[PDB]
């Protein structure tokens, strides 16, 4: 289950 | 290689990005590196896709808010401790 993706 | 845990301490510094994406997941919340931009700042530091982020700026992964997390990734300097797998 993927909650969020951050592109840092 | 075998099943022992190896970890990797990384310090990155910078308009610029660090050049990696990171997924937040549960199953036990965890932070995994999805990808690393070839030629980007995280890549020159030896960050690899599939590394799991264990600590950011001396704070445990579990104990990180979306809020501390947003704030940490936006700052000009970033300390990570990651679990890294043999290749
Ligand atoms: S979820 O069940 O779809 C789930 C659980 C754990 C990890 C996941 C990942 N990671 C990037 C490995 C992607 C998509 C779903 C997912
Ligand atoms: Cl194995
Ligand atoms: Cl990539
Ligand atoms: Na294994």
């Amino acid at each position: 289950t993927k909650q969020e993706e951050f592109y840092a | 290689g075998a099943m022992g845990k190896v970890t990797h301490s990384i310090h990155i510094e910078k308009a610029d990005t660090y050049g990696f994406s990171l997924s937040s997941v549960e199953e036990i919340r965890r932070l995994y590196v999805n990808s690393v931009k070839e030629t980007g700042l995280a890549s020159k530091k030896g960050l690899k896709a599939g590394d799991e982020i264990l600590e950011i700026n001396n704070r445990a992964a579990d104990a990180l808010n979306s809020s501390m997390l947003k704030d940490f990734l936006s700052q000009p300097s970033l300390g990570l401790l990651v679990r890294t797998y043999p290749e």
